[PDB]
């Protein structure tokens, strides 16, 4: 060892919702846990998180958890693992009342009690009448979430390493995780964080798009991590476009914006929502609304303006009283990036990349899975992950409104509760040697030596604008050939990549060239799972391929990183307490 | 279009102490950009230039800088609200606090402010609620225009009181995550809490500049909030 | 050691905190004032000689000058001074609006008292 | 303590207030002044209370007000130290050498 040891009994790297939950939890259970974080634990993506949390709390209207259950496994359409929702839609309820506990400002009801909104995909009686689940602090929800959490975590005094940047996972000769290598990013010094369990809570990795909704930092870290450690990728290809991201700026606006009552018009006037989907209308699943703006435009009859191609989210008639007290960050976001008042004018919004689906595959416990040379699970000892980088799967093809924050919570602090039987479980395990170490490190070596090579600006536009091209809303397989081959052709490039900052007092270039390795892992993971589904599921949508397969895609997909091929896995259909939902058509 | 920067500039690896950088961007005329656009592009031009930035939407209080003489968010404030004729566009760390590098300032004792003043939940246990505590939205109105703070730091570098007792006068921002737990509902120690804001600095120290209000990204109005401070404090300790 | 940006030509100051680094100011000559008045006033009042040599001190142009001076500077920080304590009291909101406003009202109000002061000088 | 100075401040504040309130008062309504109306004025029992009240006034006001401007600037304990120690002893002095004015006249 000629690099400074730093022992814990778990290393959550990020603090975002989940890693805070989950470290929060851990230290709690009596275990020393580290938390790091690229940012400040608050700067975490999110805080940008504005519509609410999903939950049969029941305070609007008498509710059931089994209702939202099936509004989850349909909105999934039929991809997500059923025995892990019904985990997530049962404990709920009191996960999140626990917060409620912790101070975290929700708005009220008359009589005292959460506010709960409606919002997308969410029906009384299994597919029933509109329901109003998502518990909401104004339309600022997230932020509210994680700065609760942080103070919680400053209360119960968890160990903090702001700004680190974790680097990769160190794996001992048995294959098992035993910690990460990071640096610091203030004085430049690299570290070992020894581990028993460490802990993936790196969000979701957006910007391998041109344009998302989320925050310049989520670059895909722990799913670059991961397949370089060999750890397999699920369901890749399932990438949320979120309806309503503000034209030309790619900043949301919430989907509590149609539960508050606005809807979507097109150039003509009409409310294309009612023909699109004659039930749900403008609170349809996600992916349905998506496609539907898209139709919308790509025939015609969507507006232009100096925002680009878009539809109208109308909202002006809500009033100024509620606007400014149930939307205000809408409003102020609005203003800003779309020089729109809603008050007055409906807001320019087209389909934005929003949420990542896919990740590492993950117990409910929130231990890491691995396939053998027999494609059954193991377990990957030592290694666990929470949040958007998880794929329990608990959303499968298709997140509802509101479920990713709840996912964050219930998993977060699953990972905790469940920690020490999952140590337990997996034995000791074996000291890393200097080379397993060493090998951590040889790909920020490979940046601190390259002097001459490639502009990493090219490299990264020509990056996300392959992806918003070939692997956007709608997909056709000729497209997604090309587009995996001039991937091939970028990814080459980055190879030879040039660090042009050679500082170690806060070199944030090293940072964003460190974070580009990971964009292209997961713009590669994507690319290849998208290509290998010859089904349309969700958000995968194929022309070449129209029609929801069933018989030969009611499976995960798998990324294999060693052989770089794919492969499937089961989708879990036994839920404990309830039968489980069959598949069926899904129209809303 | 051209647009000329004088920029802040420190490595202590290489600067003997801090200077000003000149730079110049050709920007698009029928555009407006933020300047978080500016700077982003300008650390393609030199990849040397350090600053800090995330959420780019004014959410999550990364960027704050003195621009043209006042704080804000590079994020949210446009080039043509700093760009003037023949006047280059100043930007410069956030005002007493220690630089780390370039634009990059040690928050340090910015957190150890808000640390002190215990900004989290704390509610005895007794007459525990069946499920969340009950809050009439007359009361969890109390909580708007206080918990929106997104900790950018803009107001208490832009507060004298704060620069010449940076360890002691809690600051703005710190005081406005006091008051939203001094009004929660559901926080029940009220009075331990006030007891120890009741010495020479960590309140009164704020003598009503108004630093704080005018530069508030979110525009949240920490001067009415210490008031209601200082309030309760004389109701308490008077 | 690490430098800080502390460079307060560097830095914009709106009006509420031109108006509050004055009532510093305004109250450390106040404080000097009262010596060089109190000495005044007892030379005034010793014996009618001490009087009349009080009105010749009086009479010099210089004097007059450091007179109106210290009056002015006294006079604001009691105008200026009256305006925080109403806002103490809730007699003046605490919003920026209202802050740059009664600045300015405050500066009005002492500009007319320094006038009256020069009269009276 | 901190709320002890802050209302301390404001109470003097508002004694002088009504004191100078009662000076500026005289000056703008007598004319001419000559010897005999001025010791006339302070020879009264109302204007020499008033001034000495004013007086413990000022002690109070300006050596909080001077405290905490000191407690700003200058951070070096000894020099500051010493600073208040002047800044007292003449504001005593003020006092005491407004007792010997007041009562001879
Ligand atoms: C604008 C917006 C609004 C949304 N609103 C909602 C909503 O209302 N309801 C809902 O359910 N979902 C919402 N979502 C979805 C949401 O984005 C995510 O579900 C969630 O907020 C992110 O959870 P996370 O904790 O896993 O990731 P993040 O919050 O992004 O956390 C990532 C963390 O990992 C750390 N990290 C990253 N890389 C490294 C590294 N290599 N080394 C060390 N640390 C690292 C970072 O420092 C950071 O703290 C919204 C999304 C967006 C963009
Ligand atoms: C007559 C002799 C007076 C002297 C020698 C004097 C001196 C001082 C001094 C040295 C300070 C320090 C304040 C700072 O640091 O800015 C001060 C503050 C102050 N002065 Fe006076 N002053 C006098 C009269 C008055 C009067 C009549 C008022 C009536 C309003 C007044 C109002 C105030 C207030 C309210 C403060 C403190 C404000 C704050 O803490 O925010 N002063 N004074
Ligand atoms: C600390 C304080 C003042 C001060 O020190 N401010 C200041 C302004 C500009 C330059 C230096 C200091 S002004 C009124 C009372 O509060
Ligand atoms: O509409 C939002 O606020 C956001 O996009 C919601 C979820 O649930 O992710
Ligand atoms: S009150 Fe405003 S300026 Fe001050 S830290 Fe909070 S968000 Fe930033
Ligand atoms: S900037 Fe400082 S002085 Fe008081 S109102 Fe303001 S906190
Ligand atoms: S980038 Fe997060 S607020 Fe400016
Ligand atoms: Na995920």
């Amino acid at each position: 060892m000629k690099l400074p040891v730093r022992e814990f009994d778990a290393v959550v790297i990020g603090a975002g919702g989940a890693g805070m939950r989950a470290a929060l939890q851990i230290s709690q259970s009596g275990q020393t846990c580290a938390l790091l974080s690229k940012v400040f634990p608050t700067r975490s993506h999110t805080v940008s998180a504005q519509g609410g949390i999903t939950v049969a709390l029941g305070n609007t209207h008498e509710d059931n958890w089994e209702w939202h259950m099936y509004d989850t496994v349909k909105g999934s359409d039929y991809i997500g693992d059923q025995d892990a929702i019904e985990y997530m839609c049962k404990t709920g309820p009191e996960a999140i009342l626990e917060l409620e506990h912790m101070g975290l400002p929700f708005s009220r009801l008359d009589d005292g009690r959460i506010y709960q909104r409606p919002f997308g995909g969410q029906s009384k009686n299994f597919g029933g009448e509109q329901a109003a689940r998502t518990a909401a602090a104004a339309d600022r929800t997230g932020h509210a979430l994680l700065h609760t959490l942080y103070q919680q975590n400053l209360k119960n005094h968890t160990t903090i390493f702001s700004e680190w940047y974790a680097l990769d996972l160190v794996k001992n000769q048995d294959g098992a995780v035993v910690g990460c290598t990071a640096l610091c990013i203030e004085t430049g010094e690299v570290v070992y964080f020894k581990a028993r369990a460490t802990v993936l809570a790196t969000g979701g990795a957006g910007r391998i798009y041109q344009s998302t909704t989320n925050a310049h930092i989520n670059t895909g870290d722990g799913v670059g991590m991961a397949i370089r450690a060999g750890v397999p990728v699920q369901d890749m290809e399932m990438w949320q476009f979120h309806p309503t991201g503000i034209a030309g700026a790619g900043v949301l606006v919430t989907e509590g914006c149609r539960g508050e009552g606005g809807y979507l018009l097109n150039k003509h006037g009409e409310r294309f929502m009612e023909r699109y989907a004659p039930n749900a209308k403008d609170l349809a699943g996600r992916d349905v609304v998506a496609r539907s703006i898209m139709i919308e435009i790509r025939e015609g009859r969507g507006c232009d303006g100096p925002w680009g191609p878009h539809a109208k989210l109308k909202l002006d008639h809500l009033g100024k009283e509620v606007l400014e007290s149930r939307l205000p960050g809408i409003l102020e976001l609005s203003r800003t990036f779309a020089h729109v008042d809603p008050v007055k004018e409906p807001i320019p919004v087209i389909p934005t990349c929003h949420y990542m689906m896919g990740g590492i595959p993950t117990k409910v416990t929130g231990q890491a899975l691995t396939v053998n040379e027999k494609g059954e699970d193991v377990v990957v000892p030592g290694l666990f992950a929470v949040g958007e980088i998880a794929c329990v799967s608990v959303h499968g093809a298709n997140r509802l409104g509101g479920n990713s924050l709840l996912d964050l919570v219930v998993f977060g602090r699953a990972a905790g509760l469940h920690l020490q039987e999952s140590i337990a479980e997996q034995g000791a395990l074996r000291d890393a040697s200097e080379s397993d170490v060493e090998a951590s490190l040889d790909r920020l070596n490979r940046w601190n030596n390259n002097r001459n090579g490639e502009d990493p600006v090219a490299i990264r536009k020509a990056l996300q604008e392959c992806m918003q091209h070939n692997f956007s809303v709608f997909r056709e397989g000729d497209a997604m050939a090309k587009g995996l081959e001039q991937l091939k052709v970028i990814r080459e490039r980055l190879k030879n990549a040039r660090l042009d900052d050679t500082s170690s007092e806060f070199n944030t270039q090293r940072v964003e060239c460190l974070e580009l390795d990971n964009l292209m892992e997961t713009a590669y993971a994507t690319a290849v799972s998208a290509n290998f589904r010859t089904e349309s599921r969700g958000a995968h949508s194929r022309f070449d391929f129209p029609d929801r397969d069933d018989e030969n895609w009611l499976c995960h997909s798998l990324y294999l990183p060693e052989s770089e091929s794919m492969t499937r896995r089961s989708v879990n259909m036994e839920p404990k307490l309830r039968p489980a939902f069959p598949p069926k058509i899904r129209t809303y | 279009m051209r647009l000329e920067f004088s920029i802040y500039r420190y490595n202590p690896d290489v600067d003997d102490a801090p200077r000003m950088q000149d730079y110049t961007l050709e920007a698009d005329e029928g555009r407006d950009m933020m300047l978080l656009d500016a700077l982003i592009q300008l650390k393609e031009k030199d990849p040397s230039l350090s600053f800090r930035r995330s959420c780019r939407e004014g959410v999550c209080g990364s960027d704050g800088l003195n621009m043209n003489g006042k704080n804000g968010l590079a994020c949210i404030t446009p080039i043509s609200a700093l760009n003037q004729p023949g006047k280059k566009i100043v930007i410069r760390p956030l005002p007493g606090l220690p630089v780390i590098r370039d634009l990059v300032v040690d928050m340090g004792q910015f957190y150890a402010q808000y640390e002190k003043i215990k900004p989290y939940l704390l509610n005895n246990g007794q007459n525990p609620p069946a499920r969340e505590h009950l809050q009439m939205p007359e009361q969890r109105e109390k909580l708007d225009g206080l918990y929106e703070c997104i900790l950018c730091a803009c107001c208490s570098t832009s507060c004298p009181s704060f620069w010449w007792n940076p360890d002691k006068f809690i600051g703005p921002a710190g005081l406005l995550a006091a008051y939203r737990f001094l009004i929660d509902s559901r926080d029940t120690e009220t009075d331990s809490r006030l007891d120890g804001l009741s010495d020479a600095f960590s309140v009164f120290r704020c003598h009503s500049i108004m630093n704080c209000v005018s530069v508030c990204p979110k525009g949240l109005n920490p001067t009415r909030a210490i008031g209601h401070i200082k309030s309760m404090l004389l109701q308490r300790n008077a | 050691q690490r430098p800080v940006n502390l460079d307060l030509q560097t830095i914009r100051f709106p009006i509420t905190a031109i108006a509050s680094i004055l009532h510093r100011v305004s109250g450390v000559i106040t404080f000097v004032a009262v010596g060089i008045l109190l000495w005044l006033l007892g030379t005034s009042l010793s014996s009618p000689e001490g009087f009349e040599q009080a009105s010749a001190i009086m009479g010099s142009f210089f004097v007059k000058f450091i007179m109106w001076g210290i009056l002015t500077a006294l006079a604001y920080h009691v105008v200026v001074g009256i305006r925080h304590m109403m806002m103490d009291f809730g007699y003046l909101e605490e919003t920026f609006e209202a802050g740059k406003r009664s600045a300015k009202i405050s500066f009005v109000i002492t500009v007319v008292l320094s006038l009256l002061a020069g009269v009276l000088v | 303590n901190g709320v002890h100075d802050f209302i301390l401040v404001r109470a003097t504040a508002i004694v002088l207030t009504l004191y100078i309130i009662y000076m500026v008062g005289f000056f703008a309504t007598s004319g001419e002044l000559t010897y005999e109306v001025w010791i006339g004025f302070f020879a009264s029992a109302f204007t020499k209370v008033f001034t000495l009240l004013a007086l413990f006034s000022i002690l109070i006001h300006a050596w909080i007000g001077m405290w905490q401007v000191l407690t700003d600037f200058v951070k070096p304990l000894a020099l500051r130290l010493m600073l208040q120690l002047v800044i007292v002893v003449a504001l005593v002095v003020y006092v005491i050498y407004g007792f010997v004015v007041v009562w001879g006249v």
